């Protein structure tokens, strides 16, 4: 936490570098929170950006309605 | 006879900066003998570490439950047209690389050893994205996204539903839609100028930050306290005094530091409980004021509540309460009932209104005089039971159908 | 009316949901995780209180009888005083922690009391206060050092696209729905509620007239059915 490992699978984050876990570009649901926009999870252990949710862009119109 | 659209701001804190306290090197430093003597004090540092981790995860849970209210991220449509209404102040600016609204950017700009500042799980970026998704859901789907799946609705339809929820008919919406849009834009600009020109509008978050900083500074300064010892430096006592007593001096210094740490932990726990209560209140306001229309008075702003726009704040949340304020009252004459052929007529949803000569019916929240007919009135009882009944006739819409 | 239309379907859906969530409660230990964490905190407090008796507090022994029978009384009084004040500080720390936990538990109990006053003894119109979606009702249950409410909620599904209009201009007059909304399937306009699809013929019983149709924006032209003319034709 806050200790830069350049003067001590390496991924440098804002809180600190993570050793032993590889960074993945793809984003999934987090399991073990870490902080500073990153967290680790087990699937080997990997780290990825948080998945806020499924993207759903609703079509908006001033004359269209949706009735359940 | 007139209405005013007013925008009010409510600031509620969410959490604080997460702090981790290392007992061993703060109380005794790098001295091995002091650490060995501290090992005979029990599990005080372990208990404090457990309490601090519990406070940190409590703050994380509060931040998750106040911001991540929906599991679906909604994106604004490419066309930013809502019948003349303006929302660029609350929508994120694509020009800014931070993906934050100008109101959010101004709000962020207006807010400024053994202790490690643990960063929060949710930083500014995904909190701003959550607020943008919630704004898109409440500007496109209304309150339906908070009630299950997203049900698209036009903005005038949502506004008409919201004013129908507070007992105002939708006829006045179509007659003065441009007036409503202009009043909303003027109120948004006025509240933006007011928040830009008022440094004291962020008093709660600034006070919380100042209290945390003062607590950290006080804990730092307690290391220089002698606590009745010969000196405040452990190494000076070790290299200048006999051990037989020097161990008593070390014990006195470490129990003074432990008492100061206990005071800090109690203060942090009290502050965390207060902030948890404030975050529960903020979550209730997010669930009620923003995700729907609340009929509660004074809960979501002054007067009748229409909607609330959430914005991202540093260690807090700011609600843009847009409300309905009646204005320009006019004197009028009432009547308990209308006596027609020995029958008493009462309004179904409005009240009898008179300007001095004729008698009409109008809503409680707006002056909309209509002809007194049998469709909007019901008959229950005769005229001698009520007190102060006036004499007037009731127009029958069915009568001209068979008159000719 | 839709409740009486498909009452058997509603009952079957409710029974299936109740059975599914009853099966899911056994396989999900995270539901009672808050109560388990409270019990674990209680056990941790007891363990800390037990372990505090093993602390020497800078002395030579953790037993005061050993100090009394082992060390000279003129300074054994000071040693016993030091042990007394150390254990007193530990007890004060435990008391403050218990008081903070009591404040948190009292706040949670007040919140639960408010929830059972709102959406157990009656129907609450609050959105997502005690259940996701349009909350219908809740079923209170008893738990060890906790309370579980089986919240039943109304969730709309199977949305359909439709074309809507602010009003209907008929005979130079604008007609607004009293409680529903005007929808169009492509050729005809119908009125239905905002939470279900029940199309109906545009009739003056559920619509009111307020002004003409040249002041509104986005209106369409359609006739309005009134049964008075067919009643008076024959
Ligand atoms: C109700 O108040 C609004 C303003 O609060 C009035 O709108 C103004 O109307 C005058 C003339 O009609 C214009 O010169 C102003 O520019 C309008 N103000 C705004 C902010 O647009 C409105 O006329 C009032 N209605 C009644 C019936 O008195
Ligand atoms: C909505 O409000 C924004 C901000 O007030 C308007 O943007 C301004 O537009 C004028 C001229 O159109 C410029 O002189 C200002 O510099 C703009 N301000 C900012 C902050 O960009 C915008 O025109 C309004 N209307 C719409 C439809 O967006
Ligand atoms: C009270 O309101 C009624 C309705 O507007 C007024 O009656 C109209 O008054 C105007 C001008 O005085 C006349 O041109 C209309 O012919 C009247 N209508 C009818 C049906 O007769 C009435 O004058 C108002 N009373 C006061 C004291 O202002
Ligand atoms: C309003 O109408 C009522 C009923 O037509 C009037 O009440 C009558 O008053 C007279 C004398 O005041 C009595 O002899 C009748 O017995 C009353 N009838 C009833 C049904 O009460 C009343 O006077 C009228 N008010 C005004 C101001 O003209
Ligand atoms: C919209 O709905 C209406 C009523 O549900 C449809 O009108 C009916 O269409 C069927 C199909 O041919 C006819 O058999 C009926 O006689 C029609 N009823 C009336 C009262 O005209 C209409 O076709 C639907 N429109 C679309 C585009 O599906
Ligand atoms: C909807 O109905 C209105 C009124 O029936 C139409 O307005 C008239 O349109 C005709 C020709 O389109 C003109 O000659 C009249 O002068 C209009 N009257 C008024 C009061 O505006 C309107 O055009 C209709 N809309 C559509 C799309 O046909
Ligand atoms: C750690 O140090 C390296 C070089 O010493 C530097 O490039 C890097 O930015 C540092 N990491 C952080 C988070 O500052
Ligand atoms: C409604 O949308 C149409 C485009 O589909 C546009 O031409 C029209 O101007 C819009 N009306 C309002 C009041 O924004
Ligand atoms: C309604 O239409 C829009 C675009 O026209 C589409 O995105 C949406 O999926 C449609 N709704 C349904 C239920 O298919």
């Amino acid at each position: 936490q806050g200790v830069n490992c350049t003067e001590v699978n390496v991924f440098q984050t804002r809180a600190g570098c993570l050793i032993g876990a590889e960074y993945v570009n793809n984003s999934y649901e987090c399991d073990i929170p870490i902080g500073a926009g990153i967290c680790a999870s087990y699937q080997s252990i990997i780290a990825y950006t948080m998945s806020l949710g499924a993207e759903n862009s609703v079509a908006y119109s001033n004359n269209s309605i949706a009735i359940p | 006879t007139n209405f005013t659209i007013s925008v009010t701001t409510e600031i509620l804190p969410v959490s604080m900066t997460k702090t981790s306290v290392d007992c061993t090197m703060y109380i005794c430093g790098d001295s091995t003998e002091c650490s060995n003597l501290l090992l005979q004090y029990g599990s005080f540092c372990t208990q404090l570490k457990r309490a601090l981790t519990g406070i940190a995860v409590e703050q994380d849970k509060n931040t998750q439950e106040v911001f991540a209210q929906v599991k679906q991220i909604y994106k604004t449509p490419p066309i930013k047209y809502f019948g003349g209404f303006n929302f660029s102040q609350i929508l994120p600016d694509p020009s800014k690389p931070s993906k934050r609204s100008p109101i959010e950017d101004l709000l962020f700009n207006k807010v400024t050893k053994g202790l490690t500042v643990l960063p929060p799980l949710l930083t500014d970026e995904m909190i701003a994205q959550y607020t943008s998704a919630l704004l898109a859901g409440t500007i496109t789907s209304g309150w339906t996204f908070g009630a299950g799946p997203a049900l698209q609705i036009p903005f005038p339809m949502q506004m008409a539903y919201r004013f129908n929820g507070i007992g105002v008919t939708q006829n006045v919406l179509y007659e003065n839609q441009k007036l409503i849009a202009n009043q909303f834009n003027s109120a948004i600009g006025k509240i933006q100028d007011s928040l830009s020109s008022t440094p004291s509008a962020l008093g709660k978050l600034q006070d919380v930050v100042n209290h945390n900083a003062q607590a950290l500074n006080t804990l730092v300064k307690q290391l220089s306290s002698k606590f009745g010892a010969i000196s405040s430096v452990l190494n000076d006592i070790f290299s200048r005094l006999d051990p037989p007593e020097a161990e008593v001096q070390i014990d006195r210094l470490i129990t003074g530091r432990l008492q100061s740490l206990q005071t800090y932990v109690t203060q942090q726990l009290i502050r965390a409980a207060e902030i948890r209560a404030s975050a529960n209140l903020a979550a209730t306001k997010m669930s009620e004021c923003v995700l729907g229309q609340s009929k509660r008075v004074d809960f979501c702003g002054k007067g009748y509540h229409l909607m609330s726009f959430p914005q991202s704040a540093p260690h807090g949340v700011v609600f843009l309460h847009v409300t309905y304020v009646p204005a320009q009252e006019k004197n009028f004459t009432t009547a308990p009932a209308i006596c027609h052929d020995g029958k008493a007529h009462f309004p179904r949803e409005g009240v009898f209104v008179s300007n001095g000569t004729h008698w009409f019916v109008t809503q409680r929240n707006f002056y909309e005089p209509q002809i007194i007919t049998t469709d909007n009135t019901f008959v229950s009882g005769n005229c001698d039971v009520v007190i102060g009944i006036v004499n007037n006739t009731v127009y029958d819409p069915l009568q001209p159908e068979l008159d000719s």
